[PDB]
């Protein structure tokens, strides 16, 4: 039942038959060996992913699929803050609405239409058996029903324990099963007492039952354009990524440039960082937040380039109240934060930590 | 009453200095000047910075991280003053230090101390 | 029986057990109502002071307002705003003086106007409510100046600007009766009526003299703007009543708060705000006790209640505390507020039975002034 | 000790509120913050204005006019607070009124209240 | 047996009877001497505060200084001047912040310098004497900044001007050793030596780590600038002594203020200013009591006295009051000062016998910090 | 001896023979019928006095001799304040040093020298007997001895109860013999609570045995030139009356424009007022002080002229600390002060209070 649907999604996930030229599957870009992200080097390094055609690059970094099933459906809460959904800009309501978009996206899997997807599913006797036992006979002959069913299976697969095991060192320490090291505890303490927890914690107060280190909200943290990735994307140097404002139905100009707060689980192994993969190193990502707090000349400098960070892509709706905390992270606290964020790595990805 | 005795937490009165969430509070309980356990009084400004402590809750036997945040931009309330120091460390360990006015991040650059709230921000360890 | 701290402990515990989330934020004060009470703490002449906003029904502090040196509080009777006239210096209590008016939103308590008063014109005195006063329309604030000579400052709250100083005769206090008119009490034993404009000498008219030079009228008379009723005790508990409702002064018969035998036995009013007046009930409340004639500023332990029309005593309450100031809510079944400067505690009584209902302690250093809004 | 009892002057201790010259003092005795009976403490400013009272001296049976001058420009001392009102009249007779901050004429326009001095200016009549 | 008030009454009665005149005037404080003692009142975080200047020998308040929010006092050891770094706001506790240094004459108490500190750089914290410090020549004031990062401000007192902020590592407290050199205590357990010229990056050197991470060094160590002696007790009463006189840090043998038996019986230092150091006698004084390990900020009822060089206990006094802070006069036959925050009283004891001699009460709202000049 | 010295003084006081043309005695300008002041009208009204030549006018107002005996000899106190002496500028140390000066002053009594004065004294048989009985035989034969003795007698006469009777209503009230009216009592209370007591009371604190309503100090209250008096004096448009600085020995430029605080006793009957007799009315003298405190336009205006008070003759060393009190005298308080100051009139001059 629920097991069968997930198992069907497991098949679909690693199947290149869902791309136009059968060169890529979900797993090509969301690689289980790299916490469901993309290990492949393209024109902009690992910042953006190459699609089915071997040429086309995206404009956004491929995020982990781990723990994405814990995100609530897109909505506007009582304070008028948008929460949840999927994609960096929340343009998809949930995992089901999300699944079909990569399939039909010409810069991604590049299937021309739902009819084409159905045709490919129809070619597989194991999919005829699998789908029909769950959705009824003839399901794969209807493009709309087949496409929706495939989206359903992938969403179910993403919701299994394998995508969200909660077996990181952090989870073990919270179960009283072991202890943080001195450096790790300092990092945790810095995290909960500094500005980080205002966005990278599920709740404002109290204890979350299944913490994923994101409040699912939308924020503009003032990142600059990723030059090489933007070039590779082919979108043009006049293009502006407006984040949440890009979602159909969002018209409020205050949402321009805001992106979904990522979950920090597995963060140590899913570099490069941010919506456009501009920063290769985790420490660099942490150090970016100093630019709003530190008065030292080095804080204006991206350590990866040795040049100023760059002006924000979108110079409005910046989360200045949260970002301008009045306290700079020294190197020791940066070390501490790195060490803490490393404890959010799933058990199976601990060998990747070197 | 005996000040030097080991502090005994209770879970029955948030305005008393022995309420369990106040295990490392320094100043005044906001509930006593128009705020609440975890909210600031009107006219004041809520800080983002915090001192922290693990406070034992006698009710459920669990230890919770209380991140003490200050309500700022007003003169000190003068109601329900309290000073506890469970796990409190010297200034060179600021994350656990409570003599510090934790008004950083407050709107309008408010830096005067009015009172302190006691929200649970996580479990201990 | 369950206290507010207990109720909140219970609530917080249920939230934790139920895993209820809440966002730490700045609270709004409950909407202004009849049983809201303001307590000001001049703090025995400290450079900085505090006002406590209190829900009298719950006996809970719902907000505070910071002030400077001996500020004057006013509360709009309709509940739309509060304001004070206040004084600060560039180096705590030394250096450049700035006098200013602030208007506050009554639920956010945020200042909505900050109006500088030129040439440091405020009267610095132990706080008398009627030394700073609102016009009935709430558009104008009037403040008293003593130095270099008696004067009244006009502050346009609507336009958020100081207007002018008015030269007045040797007279004191400000009891507004209309947008352009107020009354003052004069050294010569008369009231002065001041009808003013934006420029030009105001029209100043004196009533007849209404008391002898050796009858001493207290610094804290009760004034109901909506009733136009000025209730003015002397040192002996004799009460002068002036009806200002017609826009002109009408002198009502005098009443004695204490009986002849009580007076013979040393009973006198005493404290700070010694007198309250309830408009709807037409009742007068007076802090009294047995005392020597020159202990007129000491606390009292009794309140006499009397009919304003007949002067007939309706009650004599034993307060059970050292009370310096009284006031009443202006609703039906009103609360009698009894403030102890010594205890730094507002005692909240039922005005009918005189029974103590609840109390609010830790109200600063030397609280003295109770204010309520007449919203009814 | 009975606050409502008739005030009884003494001529044996200037720091006590029953000292005879303090018969209409309102505030703090300057002697308790570095001044003296008739001099202001360092850093404060001596007012020229005053409220007056006829105070009975139990040492010589004579009544003297005390002109209570304020020392100004400092926050209130908080030491030896006293409030007496022998002969004290309401604000409309200001020469005998003691709620007024009698700081007029102080150097540098000082108008904050610190403490009051108790000099004799003449014999009562 | 004759109190100062009694003696003053007699003198005043004598003047009157003899017809002796005297002009009402502004008094000067007596010349600064070894027995002058300063008591600061942080007032439990009040927006305005007070300092009390006391003649320790007579137990008499000889002056006062007004301060803003959590000011840091300093007193030049030669007695030439006193100073503080202070903080004010344009509307009591809200609005535009001004941080400033004031230098005062020590007999007139008149401000002789008012030096504005740009960009509100002061560290706002429960008062620690060594978060603001004078250089030995007294021409420079050094104040600590915690936000946005640990830094140290250089204020030129001679030119009456702020000079610059110094970038430092993750360290705390300021112990000046020369016109251009100060030491700090760092998180990593070392001391930092900071040498600053007229311009440039300071030269910062670290010592070796002198304590482990689980050994907690209190917020109020004793530092004798003239001795270059840093006396730093831990939560258990273990005392680190650092000699800084040669210009470099030399670590003296660690000493235990309490015995192992006492420690097992729950004897622990506790209070605010828990330690005092007498230079001439080379003697350490520590506030101790029986207490739970996390009641380190509570009052103590005992003082132990030990020889700094050897670590032998010389005396143990039962103080007779709840004591938060101690200090001593730096003269022969020194006074031991014991300040009680709860009683608002400076109790003055003979440091030899520990006997209480006199007390000065009514010292503000929550007095916490004792300062004395080392004049010998 | 004591009675006799004073009696000799009494004779000299009313004797015109001590003036060049024998038209003028002490009592001509210091008339006992007008509290020892000059009732005569000159070119500047009653502001300044006309000398023995019938032409020469002084530049300063003739002050009362009542209570002048109470003033200490000129000195500088420990506070650096000059005190005492005689004349508006304290240039005479005391009464004795003063007495001889009018005798020799050509704008006043105009005797050419001491020998001339000695010659007039010599011609009177009564003085030969009077002087020699007190000072010895041949005293009048020695010009220096005689001049000194005459001053001595005159000083001793001014020290008698006649000059300082202390029988004013104020004195009777302070004895318990009668009470102040409410208006006078208010006037008294104002006097002792306002800046007046800072200069017009003997002592800084306590009670004086013999109060004369001056502290004997020197202050510049910033008075303008009396233009008709200055012109009548002939001292020139460019002349400045430097007050205390004009005393030989004083070189301190801070003393410029300072004059001796006059005793307020008998003030009601000794107009015009101030050192140059600039104000006619007592009320005007009181209102002058309001110029330093009042913000009203009327406070800048001299009510006797309808024109501004005027630029101070010496626009430095003003006693601003005492004068800038911060509180204005309303008309009710001016009325009160007038009433109080009227109680300072000696009993024998009470009839003069009507006029
Ligand atoms: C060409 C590489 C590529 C392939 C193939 C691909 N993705 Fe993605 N995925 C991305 C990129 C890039 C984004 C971010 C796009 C954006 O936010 O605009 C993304 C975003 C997502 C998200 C949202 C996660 C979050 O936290 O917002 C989910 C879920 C997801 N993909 C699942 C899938 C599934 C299921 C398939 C197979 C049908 C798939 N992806 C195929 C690269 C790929
Ligand atoms: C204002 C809310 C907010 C605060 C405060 C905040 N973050 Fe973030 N964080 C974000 C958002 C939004 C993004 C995604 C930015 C983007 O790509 O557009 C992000 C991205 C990151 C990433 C990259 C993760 C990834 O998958 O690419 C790391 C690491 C991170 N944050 C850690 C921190 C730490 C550590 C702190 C405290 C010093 C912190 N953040 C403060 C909201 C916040
Ligand atoms: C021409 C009129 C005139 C005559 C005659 C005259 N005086 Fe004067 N007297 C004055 C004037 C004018 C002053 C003020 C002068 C000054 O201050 O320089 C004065 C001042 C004085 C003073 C000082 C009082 C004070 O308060 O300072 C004394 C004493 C005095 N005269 C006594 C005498 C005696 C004694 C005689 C007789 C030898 C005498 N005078 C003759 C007009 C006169
Ligand atoms: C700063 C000291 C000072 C103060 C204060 C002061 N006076 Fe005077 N007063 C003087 C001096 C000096 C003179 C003489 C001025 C001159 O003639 O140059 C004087 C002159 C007078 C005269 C004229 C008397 C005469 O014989 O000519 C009267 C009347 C008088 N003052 C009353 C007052 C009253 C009333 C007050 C209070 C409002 C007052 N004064 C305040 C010092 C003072
Ligand atoms: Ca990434
Ligand atoms: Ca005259
Ligand atoms: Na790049
Ligand atoms: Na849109
Ligand atoms: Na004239």
């Amino acid at each position: 039942a629920d097991d069968a649907l997930a198992a069907l999604g497991a098949q679909l996930f690693v199947d290149p038959a869902l791309s136009r030229n059968a060169t890529q599957s979900c797993a090509t870009c969301h690689d289980p060996a790299r916490a469901f992200t993309d290990p492949r080097e393209g024109k902009a390094g690992l910042a953006v992913s190459v699609g089915d055609d071997g040429q086309s690059h995206g404009d956004r970094n491929t995020p982990t699929l781990g723990y994405a099933a814990l995100v609530p459906a897109f909505h506007r809460d009582a304070n008028g803050k948008y929460k949840g959904g999927q994609f960096w800009d929340g343009r998809a309501d949930d995992l089901k609405q999300q699944a079909g978009q990569p399939m039909l996206n010409p810069v991604e899997m590049a299937m021309p239409d739902r009819a084409a997807v159905a045709a490919r599913l129809r070619d597989d006797p194991a999919y005829r058996t699998g789908f029909e036992a769950l959705f009824g006979k003839g399901v794969l002959d209807d493009p709309e029903r087949a496409f929706d069913a495939a989206a359903e299976a992938l969403a179910a697969y993403q919701a299994t324990g394998e995508f969200s095991p909660f077996d990181s060192k952090y989870d073990r320490v919270m179960r009283g099963e072991e202890k943080f090291t001195p450096l790790e505890e300092f990092g945790y303490t810095v995290f909960i007492t500094w500005n980080c927890r205002l966005c990278h914690m599920q709740r404002k107060q109290g204890v979350a039952e299944r913490e994923t280190f994101t409040n699912f909200e939308y924020h503009n943290i003032g990142l600059p354009v990723n030059e090489t990735a933007r070039e590779a994307s082919g979108l043009g140097a006049d293009h502006v990524d407006h984040g949440l404002l890009a979602r159909p139905g969002i018209e409020d100009p205050a949402q321009s440039g805001r992106f979904k707060v990522p979950s920090l689980r597995n963060v140590a192994v899913t570099g490069p960082y941010m919506h456009n993969g501009v920063f290769t190193d985790l420490r660099t990502a942490i150090l970016f937040y100093n630019k709003y707090t530190s008065r030292r000349p080095e804080a204006k400098i991206n350590p990866e380039t040795g040049a100023p960070w760059g002006e924000p892509e979108v110079a409005r709706n910046l989360s200045l109240a949260e970002l301008q905390s009045g306290l700079m992270l020294d190197d020791g606290r940066v070390d501490a934060l790195v060490a803490f964020l490393e404890t959010l790595t799933d058990r199976r990805y601990e060998p990747l930590l070197e | 009453t005996d000040p030097r005795a080991k502090w005994v937490p209770q879970d029955n009165d948030i305005q008393a200095c022995d309420y369990w969430r106040h295990c490392s509070i320094d100043g005044n309980i906001c509930d006593c000047s128009g705020g609440s356990l975890t909210n600031c009084p009107p006219g004041t400004k809520l800080a983002t910075a915090s001192w922290v402590a693990s406070c034992y809750n006698p009710t459920d036997g669990q230890s919770y991280l209380i991140a003490y945040r200050d309500c700022c931009g007003y003169n000190v309330s003068g109601r329900c003053p309290c000073l506890n120091t469970e796990g409190e460390l010297p200034v060179y360990r600021p994350e656990f230090a409570n003599d510090i006015i934790w008004c950083f991040g407050a709107e309008d650059d408010a830096m005067t101390y009015h009172c302190t709230i006691s929200p649970i921000v996580g479990k201990a360890s | 029986q369950e206290t507010q701290g207990q109720a909140a402990a219970r609530a917080a515990a249920a939230d934790l057990a139920a895993g209820q989330d809440d966002e730490p934020r700045i609270l709004e004060a409950p909407a202004p109502d009849a049983r809201r009470v303001y307590v000001n703490d001049p703090a025995h002449f400290a450079a900085v002071t505090q006002q406590f906003v209190i829900d009298g029904e719950a006996g809970r502090v719902i907000g505070m307002i910071d002030g400077g040196f001996l500020p004057n509080p006013v509360v709009a009777d309709d509940g739309s705003f509060i304001a004070h006239a206040s004084t600060v210096f560039s180096r705590i209590a030394r250096g450049e003086r700035t006098d200013y008016v602030e208007v506050f939103d009554p639920v956010t308590l945020l200042p909505t106007a900050d109006i500088e008063l030129p040439d440091a014109p405020r009267f610095l005195v132990g706080t008398y409510p009627w030394m700073t006063s609102l016009t009935p329309d709430g558009k104008t604030l009037l403040f008293y100046q003593f130095s270099p000579a008696p004067a009244v400052g006009v502050v346009d709250l609507e336009g958020k600007a100081f207007k002018r100083m008015l030269d007045v005769p040797d007279c004191y206090h400000i009891f507004p009766t209309a947008p352009d008119t107020f009354f003052m009490h004069c050294r010569d034993g008369s009231l002065a009526k001041v009808a003013f404009g934006t420029e030009g000498t105001p029209e100043i008219t004196h009533t007849e003299v209404f008391h002898p030079e050796d009858e001493f009228l207290i610094n804290h008379p009760a004034y109901s703007q909506k009733a136009g009723r000025l209730v003015w005790p002397t040192y002996t508990g004799k009460i002068h009543q002036i009806d200002l409702s017609s826009g002109d002064a009408k002198f009502l018969p005098a009443v004695e708060a204490l009986t002849e035998a009580e007076r013979a036995d040393g009973w006198r009013p005493g404290g700070w705000q010694q007198v309250a007046y309830h408009r709807a009930l037409d009742r007068i409340y007076l802090l009294v006790d047995q005392r020597d004639e020159w202990r007129h500023k000491t606390a009292s332990r009794f309140v006499v209640v009397l009919d304003a029309k007949t002067g007939e005593r309706l009650a004599k309450f034993e307060m059970g505390h050292e009370i310096d100031s009284i006031n009443v809510s202006q609703d039906e079944k009103p609360l009698l507020y009894a403030l102890s400067t010594g205890d730094k505690t507002l005692y909240i009584h039922d005005a009918e039975s005189g029974e103590e209902l609840r109390s609010v302690n830790q109200l600063g250093h030397g609280p003295q002034v109770i204010t309520t809004a007449d919203m009814g």
